[PDB]
DNA sequence: GGGTATTCGCCGTGTACCTCTCCTAGCCC
DNA sequence: GGGCTAATGACGGCGAATACCC
RNA sequence: AGCGGAGAGGUA
């Protein structure tokens, strides 16, 4: 029951080994870890309290319920150890000792596991070349089998027992099946199944012949017996691993293991004692049939018959799935040393420090108190120390003041996506309940101040507060994972007063003066002798960096940029501030102060930043009411004429001319035409509406209204937040698609009626309804793209090959997406065009801008030649630190977390634009009968080219397309040269790789276009070629097919528009236009969304998507087998360079999905964690695999140290 | 709410959650893949194993931090041997090799 | 922890640098100039390098 | 013979926190 | 009351199993 | 005296 001297026994355990093996269990090793076994269920006896011999809480059998304590009481000193009694005999040992060893159960007839019967790549099916129905039927004892195989009911046995006179045995149950496993010899039968491998050749056949083959081929390499399958001995666990928790009034709780296991061994009971009395064998057969049912509910419930109003957890239960043990208490356990409170905004403090609770810093540093007060000597035990921090005197906080100065805590938001949600700050003693933190800092955590948690953590080790200091603190993680943006921007209280302070108007006080410095600035500005904003000449001095090189000059600004610049540091210089201050402008400012200047001015410049928007925040004093917000005046002559014109309109469709679907097109149309016209008026009379005079003479200039400051500066709504507050909203959905055809002609302002606010009302849930499916799907998204890519880490500094790909802006027909400065910025080069393996910087990609370029060889990480993950060169530059990425630091959960992250957000004739000349790549021209240029083509590309060098967009030229000019010529805005007459689902099937709905058939080789052949059924597309014959293959006889008979098909084009499965297409070239295309339509709806996203990010998981190689000739493994990369090409050169001179052949990539390639690993431990543990368990009992104990997530769940990071050089001096 | 030493289950070595009980609150799975993503390893090792899951360092990094030296000792959880004496139960053999 | 990257190229090599410094001045050991804050100053003021570390460990191993 | 065409079954569906009650039960004296 | 005594209001994706026209 | 599982409600 209690236990004092055990507690000091230190250094018990070491636990030093290197892999983990799996395997099945002999029923010798059953039998000898066990240490007695168990006849009567009885787990507490009722009317005193002591266990119950030979039961399900017994203590000869495992051990004594009190520590150093026996049954009756003969030996109840810690003097006798190791000494059993006699009636009762328990080993007198420690209490530890209850959950280490086991019971066993000894069973009079045989029963089968479930988990290699009732899972769907059945290895008794394989084994014994059987379907499940029918050894479903033998082993619950509704057939007959004799000893060749096949069914047998009663009345064949019967007739044939007749005449066979006792000579033909038959059994029916588990003996038969144990039978047929034991009296087999695999090493005939595999040679067996090798004639009939080399003789049959029909394609399932050769599928189940390979995986048979395997299966045998496994089973002895392990050593495994066949007839392990089955088992005879059943363990049991031990009673220490399961509690029997009382309730008040001395119940107890119910279990559900534990009535599983009385009803197994009452059920045994019962069938030893109609054994032992000789009973007939009906009754024999319904009570053996009933122990395989109990066993098989037992050992995996709910999957045959749901034993129960509510069905009781198993063995199986309470390993996978939601509440298993795998994903409660090994990937995420409760910790101490932690602590909850409330957020509260607190300007006072520095971006490197935060607010704590003087109790919660009492409760968390509560040991360090201890230690202090034991050194200084105030205390002599921690008794008396106790009690007088619990008395609270003056000399604690004092205590407490002092022993946290610069040791950094921890800080986490319990709702995190990104890996910035967990930061390090050097907490100071505040008041309150609450904690204090930075405003800049809640931009990245995403944490509103509506009542919102976080869960802090106190770093105690020696290392870990280096660790927290080094690499955690908030003054290092300034730039997003995401892309190179920094994440200290300005929030909705700073940038208002900012812009507030950076702006002018026409005519103030205090202008047309000249100001000698900044410092004449602020003694002129306190004392209101000038105004805030006025049209002065000033001189400022500025360095010149190369290297510091001051000069002095003037400049034309206003007050409050004057005012403004007395902040920033000297590297800036005026002109990238002398702009109004706008979002976008302050994060460009924000950008530039951290590339060429260093980090910890920029974190100071941020530091003052803030302080002066208060500061002048303060100091305006902006508001919003009734009369800021303004009404255009033209708005009810426009809703009066609109009026009149809907009238005229459903006038003439109720006369009888026009049909109701175009009169509700035009009528929606008028609508929309309308609200764009209202939306025009109130930008006009919004933007345009303050006016002021200038030497007399009335000027325009821009409004300095409360709404209209809020929607120039940004972090605010956009126009249409403007517009649903000025002018009319338009026109609201329906849930099931449509548009109402009424609209809302009224403002947030003036007064609404029930109609549009039940209008508004469908599409004001529908967005709540959509962004709780979002983050549930993001969330699912997030550890599906953690657990694919979690053994990419940065292990050398170069892997050899050049390779490389395309880097291309791509264009779409209209204006750039992303430039050519976006997209090779932070890689490494692969050859010249610039010299090679080099890294690009900001000032190398402007150097290069300027040279005309195009296309530049980039090494990606799709193409690498390094083992168990890419190198340093490779990968390229980091996004979150400004250096060339470190070796250690692991890149794939990075990417899966910037991927993950934005996932919630997230739901005939071709005019040119620009003016420039045209170009001609992959296209033919013929000529046509009128003297013009007409092309013909399959699929044309016809782009534009600007002054610059780079096209400006591209489009598309179909068969038979009258293009108006040539290549070459001029041709400006607005000209027509074309003339031809005619998701997050979406995100998910990229990554899972499904069948679209329907998919595009592509060609099979490079041939030419033949003829059509006859149909039975099914259309045939026949191709001619060179040197071989016709590749013909079936088509679908729904849809609608396009061969063209007299044409020539090119390498790879298409038949049958649509979109196109990846797995065709990684079958047709390779795998860079998969990895190009998979980027593309990532970026696509991205942007489509708003959210910029890096590549290298989608190209690290799109490398480890294509990871398992299939080979199409048997050289020294097998042949449907398939491995990965690195050990079919390790085994490939050592046969190569051993062996012979080229011994083994030649490997195919192939695709697998996120799940596929999640399940099939190399290891078993990492892939039974999250999805299918019963099937990857089965398989692993099967094969007898061995872990090499190398990731990201076995290393956590063992207990050891990572091999990512700090924990590097541990694993290079264990190895 | 606050705590530093707690009570501990019966079935795995981990402390209680909730502010009644002197629950301490639960590190959640991603933010493990949180503290990985910045490297990290030893503040990873240190609030996995020697803060809650240990039966032995739970009391020898309290004894080293009241104390005043500092030596660790690193070990498997008792969730790993609970957990392989569930697997054991199910007649597939399973060793720590 | 600014001026440390310009000594080293590998921030994970500082770390383990100044963790095998932090386990010198737990037990005794006179500084150059919390033990945190002045194993960074050793580190940034250039005197702490691998080479004086392995002298002052083969030194408390020999004086052990 | 044979090569897919439905068809049945297995797999899964975010994180963290706060509060409350109710559990094994039943049956002839 | 008492003391031991034993439902039908989920939905999508993927792999094996007959099975039916050819 | 510490330790359990279900049902409902609420904040992010
Ligand atoms: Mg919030
Ligand atoms: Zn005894
Ligand atoms: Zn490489």
């Amino acid at each position: 029951m209690k236990d004092l001297l055990n507690l000091f026994n230190q250094q018990r355990q070491t636990l030093d080994f290197d892999a983990i093996k799996i395997a099945l269990a002999s029923p010798d090793l059953i039998r000898s870890w066990s240490y007695g076994e168990v006849k009567k269920p009885e787990t507490i006896n009722y009317r005193t309290f002591k266990p119950e011999r030979d039961g399900l809480f017994c203590a000869a059998i495992f051990g004594p319920i009190k520590d150093y304590e026996c049954l009756c009481g003969k030996y109840k000193r810690m003097k006798h150890r190791g000494v059993v009694c006699e009636k009762c005999g328990t080993e007198v040992t420690l209490a530890k000792v209850r959950r280490e060893r086991m019971g066993h159960i000894d069973l009079a007839s045989p029963v089968a596991h479930i988990w290699f019967l009732k899972s769907l790549p059945s290895r008794i099916g394989l084994m014994l070349d059987m379907t499940l129905r029918d050894i479903e039927r033998v082993l619950y004892f509704e057939a007959y089998v004799v000893t060749r195989r096949q069914l047998l009911t009663e009345e064949q046995y019967l007739t044939a027992r007749q005449e066979y006179n006792d000579d033909f045995d038959a059994a029916m149950g588990a003996e038969a099946v144990y039978e047929l496993l034991r009296t087999i010899d695999l090493q005939s039968e595999m040679t067996r199944l090798r004639e009939e491998i080399a003789s049959t050749g029909s394609e399932t056949k050769l599928k189940r012949l390979t995986k048979r083959i395997k299966l045998i081929e496994a089973f002895l390499e392990s050593g495994n017996r066949p007839e392990w399958m089955v088992m005879t001995v059943l363990p049991v666990l031990p009673p220490d691993l399961r509690p029997l928790v009382p309730l008040d009034g001395g119940r107890f709780a119910t279990s559900d293991l534990n009535d599983l296991y009385r009803r197994v061994i009452n059920r045994n009971n019962r069938l030893r004692r109609l054994l032992e009395l000789n009973a007939p064998d009906i009754i024999v057969r319904n009570e053996k049939r009933m122990l395989q049912e109990s066993v098989d509910a037992l050992l995996d419930n709910g999957r045959r018959g749901r034993a129960i109003k509510r069905p009781l957890k198993s063995l199986a239960d309470m390993i996978k799935g939601k509440q298993g043990r795998f994903r409660q208490n090994l990937l995420g356990k409760r910790v101490d040393y932690s602590g909850r409170s409330v957020i509260t905004v607190g300007p006072y403090l520095k971006l490197h420090q935060c607010g704590l609770p003087k109790k919660m810093a009492l409760e968390l540093f509560k040991p360090f108190v201890f230690a202090k007060l034991q050194r200084r000597g105030l205390a002599t035990t921690i008794k008396a120390a106790k009690k007088l921090v619990e008395r609270e005197e003056a000399e604690v906080w004092d205590i407490l003041e002092e022993v946290i100065r610069e040791h950094p805590v921890l800080l986490n938001r319990a709702p995190t996506l990104h890996r910035l949600g967990i930061q390090a700050f050097e907490p100071v003693l505040i008041e309150g309940k609450a904690i204090q933190l930075h405003p800049l800092v809640c931009t990245a955590f995403n944490a509103d101040f509506d009542g919102d948690q976080m869960a802090v953590h106190v770093p105690l080790s020696l290392e870990a507060q280096l660790e927290a200091r080094a690499l955690m603190m908030s003054t290092n993680n300034i730039l997003s994972p995401a892309n190179g943006e920094p994440i200290i921007v300005p929030s909705q209280d700073v940038v208002l007063g900012l812009y507030y302070m950076s702006r002018a108007l026409e005519n103030k006080k205090g202008e047309g003066m000249v100001f000698a410095n900044t410092s004449e600035v602020k003694r002129a500005y306190d004392n209101r002798v000038v105004e805030l904003h006025a049209k002065v000449k000033v001189r400022i001095t500025q360095v010149d960096v190369d290297k510091r090189t001051s000069g002095t000059s003037i400049v034309d600004t206003t007050v409050g940029r004057a005012l403004l610049s007395e902040i920033l540091p000297e590297g800036l210089p005026f002109q990238l501030a002398n702009t109004e201050m706008t979002k976008k402008n302050i994060s460009r400012l924000i950008n530039s102060s951290y590339r060429l200047l260093g980090l910890k001015d920029t974190v100071v410049f941020a530091d003052k930043l803030m302080y002066t928007g208060y500061a002048y925040a303060t100091r305006a004093g902006v508001s919003i009411g009734i009369d800021d917000m303004l009404i255009p005046d033209e708005k009810k002559g426009i809703l009066t004429e609109a009026e009149a014109e809907v009238l005229e309109i459903q006038e003439q469709y109720q006369s009888g001319l026009v049909t109701a679907g175009e009169r509700y097109n035009k009528v929606v149309d008028i609508w929309s035409r309308t609200s764009e016209r209202i939306a025009k008026a109130m930008m006009d009379t919004i933007g345009t509406e303050k006016v002021e005079n200038a030497k007399g003479e009335t000027i325009d200039q821009k409004s300095m209204n409360s709404l209209y400051i809020m929607a120039d500066s940004g972090a605010r709504g956009s126009q249409a937040q403007i517009r649903q507050l000025a002018g009319m909203r338009g026109l609201m959905a329906r849930p099931d698609g449509s548009i109402i055809e009424t609209p809302i002609k009224a403002n947030f302002r003036e007064g609404l009626n029930v109609q549009e606010y039940f209008n508004s009302t469908h599409g004001a849930r529908k967005g709540l309804a959509d962004t709780a499916l979002k983050t549930a799907n993001s969330g699912y998204l997030t550890r599906r793209l953690v657990d694919v890519a979690q053994d990419v880490v940065i292990t050398e500094i170069d892997c050899g090959t050049t390779e490389g790909l395309i880097m291309t802006p791509i264009v779409e027909g209209g204006d750039v997406v992303e430039p050519l400065k976006e997209r090779v910025l932070g890689r490494v080069v692969a050859e010249d065009v610039v010299t090679r393996n080099t890294l690009l910087d900001e000032a190398w990609v402007a150097k290069l801008e300027d040279a005309s370029v195009q296309s530049v060889k980039v090494r990606s990480t799709i193409s690498c030649e390094s083992s168990f993950g890419v190198c340093a060169r490779c990968y390229g530059r980091d996004l979150a630190r400004g250096h060339q990425v470190n070796i250690g630091e692991a890149v794939g959960v990075i990417a899966a977390q910037s991927i993950g992250e934005p996932g919630t957000q997230l739901t005939d004739n071709i005019t040119v634009k620009t003016t420039g000349s045209v170009k001609f790549n992959n296209l033919k021209s013929v000529a046509h009968a009128s003297g013009s240029l007409v092309a013909v083509s399959r699929s044309g590309e016809l782009s534009v080219l600007d002054g610059h060098g780079r096209e400006r967009e591209r489009y598309k030229l179909p068969y038979g397309a009258t293009i108006t000019a040539k290549d070459g010529d001029a041709v400006k805005a607005g000209q027509s040269v074309a003339n031809w007459d005619p998701g997050l689902p979406r995100v998910a099937d990229l990554f899972e790789a499904r069948k679209p709905k329907d998919p595009a058939i592509l060609a099979e080789r490079s041939g030419i276009i033949s003829f059509g052949k006859d149909t039975k059924g099914k259309q045939r597309l026949i191709i001619k070629d060179t040197d071989g014959s016709e590749h013909e293959e079936l088509i679908p006889k729904y849809r609608q097919i396009i061969v063209f008979e007299g044409e020539h098909v090119t390498k790879g084009e298409t038949v049958v528009d649509g979109e196109p499965s990846p797995q065709d297409i990684l079958r047709l070239l390779g795998v860079e236009p998969l990895a190009a295309y998979l980027v593309k339509e990532i970026q696509d709806v991205y942007r489509l969304q708003g959210v910029k996203i890096n590549d290298k990010h989608i190209e690290v998981i799109t490398r480890q998507m294509l990871r398992k190689v299939e080979i199409v000739d048997q050289g020294n493994s097998k042949f449907l087998n398939g491995e990965q990369v690195e050990r079919q090409r390790v085994i490939e050169e050592n046969a190569r360079l051993v062996k012979r001179n080229e011994l083994p052949a030649k490997y195919d990539p192939v695709l697998l999905g996120i799940t596929k390639a999640s399940l099939a690993t190399e290891s078993f431990i990492s892939a039974a964690s999250f999805q299918e543990t019963t099937r990857v368990l089965t398989e692993a009992a099967v094969r007898g695999t061995r872990d090499n104990l190398r990731g990201l997530k076995e290393n956590v769940i063992v207990g050891r140290l990572i091999p990512a990071g700090t924990g590097l050089a541990y694993h290079a001096g264990r190895r | 709410h606050a705590r530093s030493t707690g009570p501990y289950s019966l079935v795995t070595q981990q402390p209680l959650g909730g502010k009644a009980q002197f629950g301490g609150q639960r590190f959640g799975e991603m933010e493990v893949w949180a503290l990985e993503a910045y490297g990290a390893a030893y503040t990873l090792q240190e609030m996995l194993t020697v803060k809650s899951d240990d039966v032995q360092g739970r009391n020898q990094m309290y004894k080293n931090i009241v104390d005043g030296e500092h030596e660790m000792v690193a070990g498997m959880p008792e969730s790993f041997n609970v957990l392989v004496k569930e697997i054991r139960s199910l007649a597939i053999h399973m060793e720590l090799e | 922890v600014e001026d440390c990257l310009e000594v080293v190229n590998n921030r994970f090599e500082l770390v383990m640098m100044a963790s095998k410094r932090a386990r010198q001045l737990a037990n005794g050991v006179q500084p150059l100039i919390k033990p945190t804050v002045m194993a960074l100053r050793e580190i940034a003021a250039r005197r702490i390098d691998n080479a004086l570390i392995d002298e002052v460990e083969k030194a408390e191993r020999e004086r052990a």
